[PDB]
């Protein structure tokens, strides 16, 4: 129980950062080709 | 303001595509000139040749 918990607790919470991040990195792109497009 | 700097950026790639594009174009004619009137000389020294031939037979 102690094993199942840390371990998921570590996986999730750097996923959790990591798919975040690219949400953030990936906005800024739909940002910046809208602004573009104008070009 | 923006639409002047886009329309200037489009044809500032219009004269860099433009220039090079004709200057292929004459590269390629020049070339194929050069092969055309090497072939009429090319003709006359055969028929130089043929000629001679003729004599010496």
């Amino acid at each position: 129980n102690f094993e199942k918990i840390e371990n998921e607790l570590k996986e999730i919470n750097t996923n959790q950062e990591a798919l975040k991040r690219n949400f953030l990195e990936l906005t800024e792109l739909k940002f910046i080709l809208r602004k573009t497009q104008q070009f | 303001s923006q639409s002047q700097g886009i329309q200037q950026l489009l044809q500032a790639e219009k004269r860099a595509a433009e220039k090079v594009s004709e200057a292929r174009k004459r590269k390629n004619r020049r070339l194929k000139q050069a092969k055309e009137e090497a072939q009429a000389e090319i003709e006359q020294y055969r028929l130089q040749r043929e000629k001679e031939f003729k004599a010496k037979e």
